RNA sequence: AUACUAAAAUUAAUAAUUAUAGGUUUUAUAUAUUAUUUAUAA
RNA sequence: UAAUGAACAAAUAACACUGAUUGUAAAGGUUAUUGAUAACGAAUAAAAGUUACGCUAGGGAAGGGUAAUAUAGCGAAAGAGUAGAUAUUGUAAGCUAUGUUUGCCACCUUCGACUCAACAUUUCCUCUUGGUUGUAAAAGCUAAGAAGGGUUUGACUGUUCGUCAAUUAAAAUGUUACGUGAGUUGGGUUAAAUACGAUGUGAAUCAGUAUGGUUCCUAUCUGCUGAAGGAAAUAUUAUCAAAUUAAAUCUCAUUAUUAGUACGCAAGGACCAUAAUGAAUCAACCCAUGGUGUAUCUAUUGAUAAUAAUAUAAUAUAUUUAUUAAUAUAUUAUCUAUAUUAGUUUAUAUUUUAAUUAUUAUCAUAGUAGAU
RNA sequence: AUAAUUGAGGUCCCGCAUGAAUGACGUAAUGAUACAACAACUGUCUCCCCUUUAAGCUAAGUGAAAUUGAAAUCGUAGUGAAGAUGCUAUGUACCUUCAGCAAGACGGAAAGACCCUAUGCAGCUUUACUGUAAUUAGAUAGAUCGAAUUAUUGUUUAUUAUAUAUAAUGAUAAUUCUAAUCUUAUACUUAAUUCUUAAGUAAUAUAUAAUAUAUAUAUAUAUUAUAUAUUAUAAGAGA
RNA sequence: UGCUGACAUGAGUAACGAAAAAAAGGUAUAAACCUUUUCACCUAAAACAUAAGGUUUAACUAUAAAAGUACGGCCCCUAAUUAAAUUGAAUAUAAAUAUAUUUAAGAUGGGAUAAUCUAUAUUAAUAUUUAUCUUAAAAUAUAUAAUUAUAUUAUAUAUUAUAUAUUUAUAUAAUAUAAACUAAUAAAGAUCAGGAAAAUUAAUGUAUACCGUAAUGUAGACCGACUCAGGUAUGUAAGUAGAGAAUAUGAAGGUGAAUUAGAUAAUUAAAGGGAAGGAACUCGGCAAAGAUAGCUCAUAAGUUAGUCAAUAAAGAGUAAUAAGAACAAAGUUGUACAACUGUUUACUAAAAACACCGCACUUUGCAGAAACGAUAAGUUUAAGUAUAAGGUGUGAACUCUGCUCCAUGCUUAAUAUAUAAAUAAAAU
RNA sequence: UCAUCUGAUUAAUUGUGGUUAGUAGUGAAAGACAAAUCUGGUUUGCAGAUAGCUGGUUUUCUAUGAAAUAUAUGUAAGUA
RNA sequence: UAUAUUAAUAAUGUUAUGAAUAAUUAUUAAUAAUAAUAAACUAAGUGAACUGAAACAUCU
């Protein structure tokens, strides 16, 4: 069809496939472009598939030697996202990937 | 299309825009029944 | 003959003559098998 | 005789006129002068466009008149016409007629196609006739009488028009609200959409271009096409009916004869008249031919229903036999129920008696084809 | 290309008045877009004919609508606010209808359609006029809301150069400090079950004075005493 | 074109709104109501169950029957969202009120037990959508532990005969059609990466609340002025035949209508056929006609390599050689415009206009740009961070995008430079 | 309404709720829609807005009885 | 569960194991709450436009 002619995406065949932790994606409120007086203050955006909104760490306070599990693909991140496990207490966290 | 058959019922709709509670309990809704009231209407709200 | 009208044909059943429509009979048309056959007897 | 400008607000000086408790002052007043509103009796110190997306209150604050123009004629004849202005042609000027083109006034606010046409003659063809050193014949030119009949089919274009092709005797000119939208169409023209070229700062605009784009009416009166009833009938009824009134029709071509004659060196080729074939238009008819033919018959796919005969079972009535069994008649029915791992359908086995033939019928566009 | 083509395709270029993201040009596919050509197909047409159903017509029941100054509502010519059922002249016409037609009654109603007027309205445009949100800039010559150092330069006073330096007073730029501003994150006891005040002491934090120790008057640690606290802490911007 | 009331004309005219009816009897009262028979229409509905709605219109006043186990609401829990509610002084604001946090409300959603029928209370302790492919093996047919081909890949419960606590349950072994279809784990492909919220034991306890329930619900019972050919959500929707919920019949059910009865003039609408021509019609093949498989093969040029072209046109195989239901199925080419699928003027314009993926420019360093906020707190941007977000133009892709910043802006550097406000002091 | 035509795994269709609207929302952009049609809805009030414009203004008798010119006017439909 | 809760009592049942203890019946003291509530007049805040000026902005 006409419409695949200019479909093209990077392949990574070490990304994940299975669905990430719950205990650490949160739900994603789909606001339409609308603020709080129901107008829509930013134009052309809409309705698109439903998703949830990942937790990635962005400070890294507590530190120690970490190893990752897997790299998985987050909807609403341009970049990748992998999943950290503490090495001492198993914590599990997701933080930006190089 | 055709037209005319714009006021499609609901009970739920109706009553919960337009019912006694849907404006006694909001500043402008109780200005409407007070003055329906003060000119002697016999049905307030739906 | 005709939109409804109008025109035209008959309404006989008697001592004698008259058929308007339906039906019936006869002939014919159409349809399509039939001589390897239809009705009869000897 | 032209050489000009009101108030208002300001400015300068003079007068001694008021002086907001009194004295001054401030401020006003009288007198003289100053500056431009040129849209020139000057609406503000200060203001341009677009609208087809538009809105409200009002006014009209193709017919008619005219005939410059256009068409046509008449008078006179400069000049062509081998000769001669008047066979034919007729510069420029003159006198007219029509209101068929382009105009002008403002009394009065849809082009083309389809269908049907009615009227005029300023006659395209057909009929009669005059002139034609330019009528030898035949074809022709010009003109007079003549409106009875006739006056096209395609390609292109929205076209009327026009170019072209093929025919005809001819493919005439107009009027009728440039006939005909309460008769049809709607391609152009225009309103909302859009784009191109040009104009504009733009919003938008165009004697521009292109695609798309809403009209409706059951006829009261007049008129017309047909059909009835009442009636007054030189006084009835049945029938036959003349004069009269209204209207229809009125034709045209090709060939043949006269005759290859008349005429003409030759080429070419008659008038007058007659007949036969047709064209166009109208009327009537269904014997025959083609169409139709929800009359009818035959063929055929799928599904369902029904009648009769046969087999089975039950009920009822008569007969035989011994309430059993059988014959005759009539009526009724060809079911049902379990298993094959949850549900449905089917198939088979199991239980009961749960049949085959024959001829119909309905539905599928008249189901469909062939006939009629 | 057709018998014949103002239409279509190719080509030529005095392009009235093309042209490169108001994109330029050539393709494949797509398109209920617009125009044109070929094959088949047909009642579109020559040229209309027959048939079926629902109306139309008749009888019974029920029963609207736009319209309507009053009508006893004919033709022709002329006249006329200029196209006459109604005026003038003349002609024709016995009275009443039914099914049709749609030439007139400038037929009827939505609603057409264009102009002109109004010192009318509304939308849109702009370097029309007049405001204004917004943005930008100044006010130690306003407030909230203060200082220090460094560098350049302006002007002047005593002293000098000639027929150039010191100092004062400002301005400009940068840097730094802050309880200026601003942002971000998170125990007992008396007196009036719980609350509050209050003398004393427990423990934490801060500041000062004294004593002792160790290094090059200064730094670091410990003890004693006095004063305060039981909105803060951390980060950032900062006159 | 005055307001209201009454009555006229149009006029006993148009119309009575998709349609099959007929006889006998209720009833010497019936086209219209009831019953019986015949005929017909709807039948993946005009049937059967429902949701919402509604003058209860129903088979009616003597009237719509629930502890729960497929019965829903009610009740617990929350989404989008809402709130004169809560937080010397939560923040902001002429009032109205707005913002942020809590709390409460809010189904279109989630909520253990159950025919061998089940027990919800009190106290105490601690899951987006989507497919079941290939190999293997068993079993089967022709052939000889080898080979070809073939239904099956997993569950759904009955019978027979055995072992366990002892005729109640489990286990074992053998038997038992095909095509659809259902809920549950299984396995696994893509990016478009896929809701929120409310424990177990031990003892005791249960006398089962309230509301919904008729009929109509593809319509005479709702929204449309009407007993209006319009609009209205869900599940079955017999068989025969088929790929199929297409198309044909229709078992059962329902149904055949506030208009009837005659001839069917001219004329109108919807259909059937039509000789000889076959676009001559017409602005323009508008309309109508045209189908030699529906399965299996085969299928060119061009081309962005995509059976795009393409369901290619013509053609072939299967009984058809004169035909006999319905539905699906209607050619080729050139040019202009646009890349394409899509959106648009409810009710005259569906296009060449909008969008589009792609290209390009530009702003914003997050205490940000952009937008909203009588105006602020604050909100969307975003729980994102220059490969992100906002604005602008062009608009897939091949070959390309030449020139100039004069004018309007934008942007960088210059105390080159006037001017407003604000102030002291000092001369007339 | 009928015939014909288009999409029919998607930028799809649809049920039940909720938010955004009157200087004002939504809008794949048409001046499209906001309860039978928005270049900005409806209701109430200012309000008997204003109208140099249109229409209307009702019994009788009697006597007199014009003008449509000039000037000025953002004035030629008005007015002095 | 205000026919309510706590406490006390008399009895019953009654667990617990005479007394206690709650459950119940019945008395007494304490513990608690019900906003439809007018219109006009007055004062305060904000504050238009149509209109007149025969236009319009100062003005109204
Ligand atoms: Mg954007
Ligand atoms: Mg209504
Ligand atoms: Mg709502
Ligand atoms: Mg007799
Ligand atoms: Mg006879
Ligand atoms: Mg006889
Ligand atoms: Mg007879
Ligand atoms: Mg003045
Ligand atoms: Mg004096
Ligand atoms: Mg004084
Ligand atoms: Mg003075
Ligand atoms: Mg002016
Ligand atoms: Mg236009
Ligand atoms: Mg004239
Ligand atoms: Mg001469
Ligand atoms: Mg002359
Ligand atoms: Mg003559
Ligand atoms: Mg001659
Ligand atoms: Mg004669
Ligand atoms: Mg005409
Ligand atoms: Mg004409
Ligand atoms: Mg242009
Ligand atoms: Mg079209
Ligand atoms: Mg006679
Ligand atoms: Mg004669
Ligand atoms: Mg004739
Ligand atoms: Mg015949
Ligand atoms: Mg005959
Ligand atoms: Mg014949
Ligand atoms: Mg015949
Ligand atoms: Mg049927
Ligand atoms: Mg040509
Ligand atoms: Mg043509
Ligand atoms: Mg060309
Ligand atoms: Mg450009
Ligand atoms: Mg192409
Ligand atoms: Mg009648
Ligand atoms: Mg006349
Ligand atoms: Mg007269
Ligand atoms: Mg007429
Ligand atoms: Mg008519
Ligand atoms: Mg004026
Ligand atoms: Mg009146
Ligand atoms: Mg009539
Ligand atoms: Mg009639
Ligand atoms: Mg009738
Ligand atoms: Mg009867
Ligand atoms: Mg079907
Ligand atoms: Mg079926
Ligand atoms: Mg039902
Ligand atoms: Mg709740
Ligand atoms: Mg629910
Ligand atoms: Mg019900
Ligand atoms: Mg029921
Ligand atoms: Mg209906
Ligand atoms: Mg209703
Ligand atoms: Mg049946
Ligand atoms: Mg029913
Ligand atoms: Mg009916
Ligand atoms: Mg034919
Ligand atoms: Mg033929
Ligand atoms: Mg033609
Ligand atoms: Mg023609
Ligand atoms: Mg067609
Ligand atoms: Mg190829
Ligand atoms: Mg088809
Ligand atoms: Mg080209
Ligand atoms: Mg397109
Ligand atoms: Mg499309
Ligand atoms: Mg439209
Ligand atoms: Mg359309
Ligand atoms: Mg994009
Ligand atoms: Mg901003
Ligand atoms: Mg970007
Ligand atoms: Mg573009
Ligand atoms: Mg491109
Ligand atoms: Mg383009
Ligand atoms: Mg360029
Ligand atoms: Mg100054
Ligand atoms: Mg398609
Ligand atoms: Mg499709
Ligand atoms: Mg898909
Ligand atoms: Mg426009
Ligand atoms: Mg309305
Ligand atoms: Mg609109
Ligand atoms: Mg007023
Ligand atoms: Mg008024
Ligand atoms: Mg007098
Ligand atoms: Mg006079
Ligand atoms: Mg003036
Ligand atoms: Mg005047
Ligand atoms: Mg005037
Ligand atoms: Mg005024």
């Amino acid at each position: 069809s006409p419409g695949l002619r200019w479909y093209r995406s990077p392949i990574y065949p070490y990304l994940y496939k299975g669905r990430p932790v719950r205990a650490l994606t949160v739900v994603r409120k789909k606001h339409g472009g609308r603020n709080n007086s129901g107008k829509i203050t930013v134009r052309h955006q809409g309705g698109g598939h439903r998703n949830r909104t990942r937790l990635i760490d962005f400070n890294r306070w507590e530190g120690g030697a970490q190893t990752v599990q897997r790299i998985e693909y987050d909807p609403g991140r341009s970049s990748h996202i992998a999943l950290l496990k503490h090495n001492t207490t198993g914590e599990l966290s997701y933080i930006i990937a190089c | 299309k055709s037209r005319g058959n714009t006021y499609q019922p609901s009970t739920l709709k109706r009553k919960r825009t337009f019912g006694f509670l849907a404006r006694a309990k909001s500043k402008q809704g109780s200005k409407i029944l007070k003055r329906r009231k003060l000119k002697g209407r016999w049905f307030l709200s739906h």
